[PDB]
Formats: structure tokens, sequence, C-alpha cells
RNA sequence: CGGUACGAAGUCGAAACAAGGUAGUUGAUGGUGAACCAGUGGCUGAACAAAAAA
RNA sequence: AACUAGUCUUAAACACACCGCUCGUCACGUAACA
RNA sequence: UGAUUGGUAUUGCAUGCCUGGUGACUUA
RNA sequence: UUCUUUGCCUGGGGGUCGUUCCGUACAGUUGUAGGUAAAAGGUAUGUUAGAGACUUAGACUAGCGUUGGAGCACAUUGUUUCAUUCGAUAGUCCACGCUCAAUCUUACCAUACA
RNA sequence: UAAUACAGGGUUGAACUGUGGGUUAGUUUCAAUGCCCAAGGCAGAGCACUGGAUUGGAUACCCAGGGAACUGUGCUCCCAUUAAUAAGAAUCA
RNA sequence: AGAGGCUUGAUAGUACUACCGUAAGUACAUAAUAUACAGUCCCAGCAGUAGCGGUUAAACUAUAGAAGAGUCGAGUAUUAUCCAUACAUACCAGGCGUAAAAAGCGUUCAUCCAAAAAAU
RNA sequence: UUUUAUGAUCCCAGGCUGGUUUAAUAAGUCAAAGUUUAGCCGGGAAG
RNA sequence: GAAGUUAUGGUUUGAAAAAAAAA
RNA sequence: GGCGAGAAGGGAAGUGUGUUUCAAAGAA
């Protein structure tokens, strides 16, 4: 969470991680969504 | 360990180092024994003997020699032992419970019995310095022969305490008030390390090199003394 | 976290998003064109001279030993 | 304090939860656990130290035998390193130069030892010169010095029964133009012993 | 390729810290040489002003 | 109703103390990853 | 009616002495 | 530093065929280079606030006079000269150093003597 | 957040019951706004954009107008993600 | 100096096995040296984080700078390796309001623990 | 029907064990894991 | 000769077979 | 003709190697 939340805050995850939340710039999910 | 000391090097005596301190720089200075407690248990002589005959008149005892080489059994030792024996026997003397408890207290005060060396104080056949004289130990039973009571030997523990007390015996004005004074004195490390030897550092240096350092000093110290004295004398001659 | 510290992450995240949006328009994918070992690789084996075998034993390696 | 070994999987969980600080000597990771590595100087230049410090630091980019290229500081005053020069490189961090974590061993390979150096010689690969060796022996030829206390004591105690180096005896105390004689069996004993042992 | 870290301080503005002179920042967005701006929903890691009772 | 000197309260990322601190593009070289 | 040991050259961002402006100076 | 059980953290910060799975897909991603001796929480004062309140102490106001409009004098600035010496430069420079310069004062310039 | 319909939870009491629990992934019901999709579509207000001003200058703050978004058993959980700083036992009258 | 290596700006208690203040290299010889000095001036350079060097440096270079000073010593120093001294790898022995850290709120499986601990 | 989050299916890297002394009221076995003569083990072939 | 014997690192990318059906 | 002879093996193997706890009879 320290380095993990730091990556979230600086936005690496925003770019590199798929999101079932979608958005027009973020990567999307083409498979049914489930909590991981 | 091996190699030179890596880190902080402090004098083993506990004295600080500085421009106006006993040591100019950091170091252990284990050879400097003038900064530790070395009692003088011998004698002392002088550089010169004024008398025309070598009678050894300069030789004299050191002050610490009288504590180093004591003599026991002196009259003040005897007097102190007598007073302390009276006070110490007070309990058994004033016990009024019974012979059993009296013997118990006497044994506690001065252990004794078969195979032991005691003072025989409580024995019926030993003389004591009573205040009110009484029968040594009614008329029916006694000793028909003379049989004088034997003397009592000393209490070894108490006598040793009395004798050793000597080692622990310790020997208007210009009204100028001090303002730059300390209210509670001060307790540096040197005051401890001077006399409490077990707190000081044990050397890792070779005794060979310790002896070599002593031999070097014996030859080099006079040269430094003469160096500074010659500086001063040359300056005085130039001024003259 | 405080607002003053939040501004650094704000700026870096915004720069990332902006630079991705800049490329969002394009459609042609750009094309982009080791003897030395890494520290983690080096840390696996011990270089101290044991009896012969360079890297053939637990005492030679730094793996978790079962004991 | 034992909240970290709760449950059944403590023996696998807790050993994972530990400090994760950098290794003590990770600054020299490109030596690959070796005392030192040989490298080729790909670039030789002078860099500007981080402020507030000012000046020029002599540095070189060197390609180690492992193939990695690293920044190496050239300790000492003056050097002859150029491009394509082989240098032995050890672990040493120059705090001024950014990213510099290795130094070059003087006197090894093409890196000559520092000139006009007389202290810390073992840290720059400087041998003990013959002049220094000769002076470390001729230095302890003791000098004779007096403070007039020697004169007083000699005229009071010693002149009465004194023997010259040749064995001659004295017949008068020290004059005003005569120095206090040396002790034939104690003065300069160590140096004389060494000279006589040599020959 | 785009981005990133170090040295340098050059041009352009003045976005934040005071109500920083339009409160700040956040989720996903739209727009813009640059910091940024606008709407919407969150928070406070914000202010201003602030009741007697008929 | 305004100003200076105070004096009081609040806020502060200022403490060389708002002539403070401080953000970024562009330009400029040395590099790692890709 | 009793003369003297160079420089009114730089450096007030080396200082002493001396000034300007603003602040203070409360006790039993 | 009473006890039970899950979740997470290791200074700061940066870049980044496994699938007989539908492949520009699914699943998965804190971690390796390059920088770093700091970074960041609070209380205590000061300073500031295009923040607020207050004493009404000065400021305003009111009264007596000015100055900016014209002439002269001083200083300063601009110009010029071989030189028109120099310092002072918001308040705290500008009738100031210089409480008085035709000679001297003079420290500026020209000439010729050492 | 009036009434009505259908469901909880909480509180109080009686009965029943009799260690029947505390925590929880190879678990999945729900969950602001935005975005994708679908709906409708001009009550209000309102990105981008237009033009009326201020500014050396503004791509803004101010004004007028405005076809993006504002109601879904869908897709769906990114967050300064919801009553707080995880849940339970013990210590108190 | 029977000998060299390293230090010669501050900073580290220099450990520790028997002795545990129960003594003399005690006195004389025998009293000291370096925040004295010289060369360089944000240069050359040094250093361990901090830092020093701005033309009068106990911090760079120099030890005939003096028979100089501190330690170890036939050795000594640099680099490297670690279970790298309590950068407690935190069981002994760290944390999760504000400084890194409580999952968005919840329902559960397995494990774990509770209530008849130890014994049965 | 058999395995499987107590890690099945399924890649790469590594044989395991012992060594007496061992300062500090840190020891009566060196005390989660650090070794050094050694212990145990490590196919078959003239077809 | 037998019976018991915690796995570790490379970040890892959860179901694998058999059987049934298929042609 | 009879005995002995592995340059004293690190080439295989991860739930393996080894370790710990045991057990092992001819002349029945």
């Amino acid at each position: 969470c320290s380095d993990r939340k730091r990556k979230i805050l600086n936005g690496t995850e925003y770019i590199r991680r798929k999101s079932s939340h979608r958005g027009r710039i973020k990567r999307g999910s083409q498979a049914p969504a489930f909590k991981r | 360990p091996r190699g030179s000391h890596r880190g902080g090097v402090f004098p083993v005596s506990g004295l600080t180092w500085g421009m106006n301190r006993p040591y100019l720089k950091r170091g252990l200075y284990q050879h400097r024994r003038d900064h530790i407690f070395t009692p003088r248990w011998g004698t002392r002589t002088a550089n010169f003997n004024p008398s025309a005959l070598p009678d050894g008149s300069t030789r004299r005892w050191e002050n610490d020699a009288f504590k180093a080489w004591p003599l026991y059994g002196l009259p003040h030792h005897v007097k102190l032992y007598a007073v302390n024996e009276a006070r110490y026997l007070v309990p058994a003397a004033r016990c009024t419970a019974g012979p059993e408890i009296t013997q118990y207290i006497l044994n506690q005060l001065d252990p004794g019995g078969a195979g032991r060396n005691c003072s025989g104080i409580g024995r019926p056949d030993v003389r004591l310095p009573l205040a009110k004289p009484a029968a040594p130990s009614s008329p029916d039973v006694f000793d028909p022969f003379g049989t004088p009571l034997s003397e009592r030997s000393r209490i070894k523990r108490l006598y040793n305490l009395v004798c050793e007390a000597d080692s622990w015996r310790v020997k208007n004005a210009f009204p100028f008030v001090d303002e730059k004074a300390a209210l509670v004195r001060d307790l540096p490390l040197a005051e401890i390390l001077y006399c409490r030897h077990t707190h000081r550092l044990q050397s890792r240096r070779h005794p060979f090199w310790i002896d070599m350092g002593y031999k070097k000093r014996i030859v080099r110290i006079p040269y430094l003394y003469r160096r500074r004295v010659a500086k001063e004398e040359a300056q005085e001659r130039e001024f003259g | 976290i405080s607002t003053c510290r939040r501004r650094y992450f704000k700026m870096r995240k915004f720069h990332k998003k902006k630079y991705k949006k800049k490329l969002m328009r394009l459609k042609k994918i750009p094309f982009v064109e080791r003897t030395w070992k890494t520290y983690r690789e080096t840390r696996l084996y011990r270089k101290q001279l044991r009896r012969g075998l360079p890297k053939k034993g637990a005492r030679k390696l730094r793996l978790h030993r079962e004991r | 304090s034992t909240r970290s070994i709760s449950g059944r999987l403590f023996y696998k969980r807790r050993p994972l939860q530990v400090p994760k600080l950098k290794p003590p000597n990770i600054r020299s990771k490109w030596l690959e656990g070796a005392p030192q590595k040989k490298g080729i100087c790909v670039k030789v230049r002078v860099q500007t130290p981080r402020k507030p410090n000012s000046g020029l630091r002599k540095v070189a980019r060197v390609r180690l035998s492992t193939g990695r290229t690293v920044l190496v500081y050239i300790p000492g005053i003056g050097h002859n390193l150029n491009v394509h020069s082989v240098v032995l490189v050890r672990g040493g961090r120059c705090k001024d130069v950014p990213g510099c974590n290795y130094k070059a061993v003087r006197g090894v390979a093409d890196l000559l030892p520092v000139k006009n150096r007389e202290r810390k010689r073992s840290k720059y690969g400087v041998k003990l010169s013959s002049e220094k060796k000769e002076w470390r022996l001729q230095r302890w030829n003791n000098k004779h010095l007096t403070i007039e206390k020697d004169r007083e004591l000699f005229n009071q105690f010693r002149w009465m029964t004194w023997r010259n180096e040749e064995g001659e005896m004295r017949t008068s105390p020290l004059a005003d133009d005569e120095e206090v004689p040396r002790h034939t069996q104690l003065f300069n004993r160590w140096y004389r012993l060494k000279m006589q042992r040599e020959g």
C-alpha cells in the first residue's frame, strides 16, 4: 500500500491497469467483472 | 582484535585532552602511571647527601608505607577490642531466658563446638570480667580441688575487624566570595579511574613494545627537556 | 497525506494522463528497437572459496535452508 | 508483539513481513561481489560537483570486464588516463559527483601513482623512496645539547674522575669554551650499534 | 517513439501556500503553449458571514 | 469610511521571515529503461 | 613668533569612534 | 505494555506464448536501471495576511499659514570643457559634508622643479 | 420524511431454546459521479463552443446563448469509496 | 629507530575469559609537543552522513614541520563478503488517528482461537 | 472416478548431515538458520 | 530394511486429468 | 594360477537427497 498507493497516486496504475470502471482513456475490460 | 583502534581513542586515566589539558591529543597513554593510583610502600632518597659520611641519612619512609606495612596487636587495638567485646557480648550477657537460648545466642555470636576453635567465653571453666563477681560454676556441688579457670581467647572475627579498621581510618579568612563556583562540586571520570583499577582498559599492546617505549623515553625525554631549556637560555642570553 | 504533498502526485498523474491523451488520436503503432549480472543474481551464490564446487550446495547458495 | 504470528500460516506469512531496506553496500553492485574489476575507459572528462561545492572533479566512464559502463572518480592530483585505457576499479563513493560510486586504484594498470606524494602513500601506490629510506636511518644520529646544568654538575662531580674518548684524564673543570663531553658508553648508542652491526 | 532522472540557469507567464487575490484537492471527463480552466459528484487536507421568544 | 503606530484574535507550505516560499511548458547537455 | 616620519589612492561588505530612521526601557 | 482473528507497511521516489482462453484477447503486474540524505507529523515563538476586531494614541477634520502658478538664491540633474574634483541618492540625497570657495581653502586640470 | 402496499432492522416483554461463536477466500449481493450502452428529449440549469466586456495577453474568473451529462432490476466499483481511527473479549456503579 | 603501515578537524569508552580499589617501570634521570609554522585559495583538492577550501586552513599538500604526536606492530592499510553491532529480519524484539499502513459497507467456506485451560 | 488455495496441473535453480573452545551472571547442549580433514548416498554397456 | 520429516527464490499469470459426447 | 584395484566419482534425483525414531539369527 505504501509503494502500491504511491504508484496509484503517481498514476502508473491509471495507465497500465485495466478498469471495469472504463473511462475514455483507461483500458477497458472485455470479460465479466468480479472482485479479485 | 588486531590493527590500530578504529574509532574514539580516550585516555585510560579518564583525563580530558585539549590545549590546556593534561593531554594534548587523543590517546590511551597507558604508560603514564602518574595519572593512576600507585601507593608508595617503599622508601625514598634524595639527589644529594649533605653529610660527609654516607650514613644513608637521606633515605626515609614514605607516608603510604605506614599503611602498606602495618603492625597489629597495638595497645589501641587491644583497647578497642576490649570495648567492642563488652558491647558485642551485651546480648548474651543480658539474656534471661534460659541456658538453651543463652548457648544459642553465644554460638551465633561466636561459632564453636567439637572440632572448632572458639573463645570459650560461655564455658563454665573459663574466666570472664564480670562486674558483679559470682561463683564460677549450690554449696553441695563445687570443685573440691583448686582448678583455676582458664583464660578466654579472643573472638577472631571481631579482632580482625578491629585490626583492619586502620586501613579505613582517614586522616579569620580573607572575605573573598566566589561567584563562579559550583553548588554540588562535580564527579568526572578521572576521579573514578584513578583508583578503581578494574574499570580501566586492558592493553592489547605487546609487552615487548611497552618495554621498548620505556627504553626510548629514558633516552629521549632529557633531550626534549634540554631543547626547551636551551631555547629559553638562548633567548635570555640574546636579551642580555 | 497533506495537501502540499498531494500536489506532486497530482502533477505527475496529470502529466501521465495528458501525454497518453496526446497519443490517443494516432492509429499506427510506433516501432521501438547483457554480459553483466544483476545484484539479485549475484546475491544468489557465495564466492568464498569452499572445497571445490562453485555453486553446487546449500552452503554455497543463499536459499532458505530447511533447518 | 506476538500479533504477527497469529493463525496456522504464521511460519510462511511472518517471514515475508520484514524490513526491506537496501543492502548495506548496494552502492557498488556492479562489481558483482568482487573486490575490484578491470575496465576500459570509454570517456575521460571533468565534471562539476553538486552545489554548494565548486570546482572540477576528474571522472571517467569505464566499461567494466562485465560489460557494464559505470562512472569512476580519479582520486589524487593529476592523471594520464585517456580513452582506451585499462584501469582497476574498486568500490568507493564520491559524494560530490552525481551517481559516482566507484574509484580507480592508483599504480595499477595504466593509472600511474600520484606524484610528489609522501603521506597516505599506500592509498595512492607510492613506494618508499631511497632518499626516504636513507633519511629514516640518518635521522636518529642523536644531537648533543646542554643547558648549563650539565656544566654545573660536571664541574661539581664528574671532572674529578673523567676519561676522554682516547682514555685521557681531565686535570681541570670545564672552561667557558668547552662543551660538556658526551658519555662514551651511552651517547648515540642505538645509531652506533646499527652502524657497527652493518659494518 | 512517447515518457523518466541528473547539471544549468535562460524565455514565457504566476498555478499553490493569507479569503494567495476565482478555496483547495479528488473520481472519470471536455478544452487549452505552459502552469491550468469549465461542468458534475465527492471530501476538508477551506474560508467569509452567522438567530434569544413568539 | 478609509491610513500609521501599536495591542488582540485567527491562518500559514513564510523563519535570510511576502523584496518570502513556489508551479510548469519551451530551450539546454549527461544518462537509464523502453 | 617653539612645524614636520608620504598618499583627500581603493576597500564603510574589515573595523573603532561618531551619526540618521524604526523599536523598545513597567516592580514593587 | 491483557487476550483472539483477518487486511496492510518497511526512508523518499522513478521507470517498467502463462493460456488444446475468444489473442490488439483472458489472466496478471509495488518491487531489478537511473537519482537520493533527506523527507515528512506536531508546539513554541516571530513575520506576513488584496483576514478580522479594538484603544481613539497619532492621522484626518477644524483653525493659522505653505508649497505646485511668476522672479531671484542654494543644491541637484542634463549639457559642455584639459578639468568644471569628490561623496550624499525613498522615507534617512538635493541652502546635505561644505556653520559661507575672488586669493588660499583645492582634494580637479595645464605648465615646469624635486 | 402524509396516507396506502410489500418487506427489514432496532427497542420492550412472555415463551421457547441450551456454547448453537468471534474472525473470515478458490465466495459474491449491494454501492456517488463520470465514461460505454439504452432510453427519452426540450420545466430548470448547464461542458465544448459562439460573442459582450477586463487584461500587454488571456484559450478564465464577469454577462447572454448553449444539441455534452441530470431519473435505467445494464455495463458497472476508479476514488479525499460512504457513521469516523477493522471486528470480538476484559477492565468501570 | 632495535620497523613499518595507518591516523595526526569534531564524533564512537576504545569491550568482555583469572584477578574484580588489597598495588609500585614508586622515587631520581624527567619534562613536553602541533587549533606553532610553511605552500594553495570555492582553485588544486579532501572527506563517512554532516561538511572543509572565498588569498592568515588544528579539515587540502608538506614530518629535517623536530630525536614531533596517537595506536598496532612483522606488520599494516584499502576494497570485497555477512545472520553487515538494536539500518533489532522485530518470537525475545517494530508499526497502521495526525508521520508507511484497516480492504467501500457486508454474507459465508477452510483454517485459527474461545467457552469443561493441564489430565483423561 | 482421482488430485486441488494445507498450493493440484505444471517451468528454471540448487545432494543432505556433523565439528568439542566459545569472555558478558548471554547458559548445563552456542540457542530459528553461517564450518573445515569427516558421515550417508550418487545407473548400465566388449554383443 | 521400515516410519515421520514446514519447502525457498525467479512477481506470477487455478483448476488438471479420467469418464461422457462428437464425428 | 590366486587375491585386491572407481586419479577415491558431485555426471541422475524436490517432495528427492539426507536426517530423526526404530528393526534386522544361524545350527530352523
